[PDB]
């Protein structure tokens, strides 16, 4: 999440064996860095391997 | 003692040309240079102050620049009038001193 | 008159004191609406 | 602003001389007065300088001992008592008031001049 | 600044030949860079010119299409190609900057040279 | 091809002697001739450039002159590190041409 033109991100890593979809579980995530983008962003791409 | 140290000591140059005269300390004082325009026979007058302040009455050509030991006096343009002998002077600390002076003579 | 290659070289040499060469470092210094990243440190008090 | 210079003239080497200069045109007693001397042909060299209340005053180099700055704010008028009197002394004195042009006092700086009045150290008649 | 040459001797009539000239001490990359001859006796003859990038090239016309300059700015190395080598050909060669007084950037002076090297064409053994 | 002759090719001169190399180039330069002192077995040294400026280091007998196609390479008193093969040389247009030298011996 972008705030204030500060970018956010908020992770949890989890092991699941459910591989077809989203388990019915709880997890809460915590703050990893802060960052000063600031731009009218639009769109994200994900970059896979 | 600081000493401060003119060069050149002298120089020729026509009307309009552009000319710079540089004085040196031997310690920084960082911004405590005073420059005079002196004739023969009379008192000197002060040009600038605090070594890039313009004395009021003083022309605009007059300029001065520099802090800590490196400090110059450019007249952007002369004129018949400002051939003199011009004298850096430095107010960090005392005893007050001058440099040796600095002669402008016609070319 | 043509041409004028700019790049002409300063000559250094001792003999040179307004012509002596002088190593020069310019600090420019701005803002625009982010955390100031560049900071002032204050000491710690012991608690 | 005028500063009347006066006290010149003839002395023979080793003897005494006080040289006046009277101040107008401004409050003087708020200022500190510099002399200033010019050899014959030759360049300015500082003498000496005095607070604005007398208390300080601190001399050049070549004339410690001998010389000796005063100060009358009830006359407006600065003194230098010059004593042991050498060939090399003679010089056209100035005497100078402080001054600042503008706002960037943190300059202290030098202004308006008197006019300059002759020492001559000789034993000529 | 030096200029260090090698590759002259003696040569059979019409074989070819290569000059080569070491530098150092300056900026090799941006300068002009020429070839002068001088045959045993006689005056100073001009050869060829490079530029500092090896685009441009001019050569003394009797030297025109068999005489060859070129550059290696990485290596600082001048050369020139010899090529149809004749008896008029035989000369002292000397590798030389063009160089200037910086002021006066009106002139493209000349400056410092190669010591030389002697280049002979005859088929004497 | 600019053309540079010099006269005379050589000449017998003294000590102290008022030597005068004159250098014709075919076509106007007009400023743009170099003049150059060589010793046999050494390679040549610049003693003026642009045609009556001195090079640093060359002392100040050696005054250059001239404009347009005369050109004069003067040396006010003649001296025994003098004598030695001088050559004119113009930069106004390529290719660069050399005068053929004038040898000032010994009388
Ligand atoms: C951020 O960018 C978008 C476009 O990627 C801007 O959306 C446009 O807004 C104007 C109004 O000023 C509309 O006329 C356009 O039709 C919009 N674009 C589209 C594709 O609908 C948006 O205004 C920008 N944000 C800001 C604050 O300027």
């Amino acid at each position: 999440k972008n705030i204030d033109g500060y970018f956010k991100i908020y992770s949890k890593h989890t092991p699941i064996n459910l591989v077809r979809d989203l388990p019915q579980g709880f997890s809460a995530l915590e703050p990893l860095v802060d960052l000063p983008i600031g731009i009218n962003i639009t769109r994200f791409q994900t970059l896979l391997a | 003692d600081i000493q401060l140290t003119q060069s050149p000591s002298s120089l020729s140059a026509s009307v309009g040309d552009r000319v710079t005269i540089t004085c040196r300390a031997s310690q920084s004082i960082s911004s405590y240079l005073n420059w005079y325009q002196q004739k023969p026979g009379k008192a000197p007058k002060l040009l600038i102050y605090a070594a890039s302040s313009l004395q009021s009455g003083v022309p605009s050509r007059f300029s001065g620049s520099g802090s800590g030991t490196d400090f110059t006096l450019t007249i952007s343009s002369l004129q018949p009038e400002d051939f003199a002998t011009y004298y850096c002077q430095q107010s960090y600390s005392t005893p007050r001193t001058f440099g040796q002076g600095t002669k402008v003579e016609i070319k | 008159f043509n041409c004028y290659f700019p790049l002409q070289s300063y000559g250094f040499q001792p003999t040179n004191v307004g012509y002596q060469p002088y190593r020069v470092v310019v600090l420019s210094f701005e803002l625009l609406h982010a955390p100031a990243t560049v900071c002032g440190p204050k000491k710690s008090t012991n608690l | 602003v005028q500063l009347v210079e006066s006290g010149g003239g003839v002395v023979q080497p080793g003897r005494s001389l006080r040289l006046s200069c009277a101040a107008s045109g401004f409050t003087f007693s708020i200022y500190g007065m510099h002399w200033v001397r010019q050899a014959p042909g030759k360049g300015l060299e500082w003498v000496a300088v005095i607070s604005y209340d007398g208390s300080n005053k601190y001399y050049a180099d070549s004339v410690k001992g001998r010389f000796t700055i005063s100060r009358d704010n009830s006359k407006n008028t600065l003194y230098l008592q010059m004593n042991s009197l050498r060939a090399e002394d003679t010089a056209v004195y100035y005497c100078a008031k402080e001054g600042r042009p503008s706002d960037i006092v943190v300059v202290v700086a030098f202004d308006y001049w008197g006019q300059g009045t002759l020492v001559t150290v000789s034993s000529a008649s």
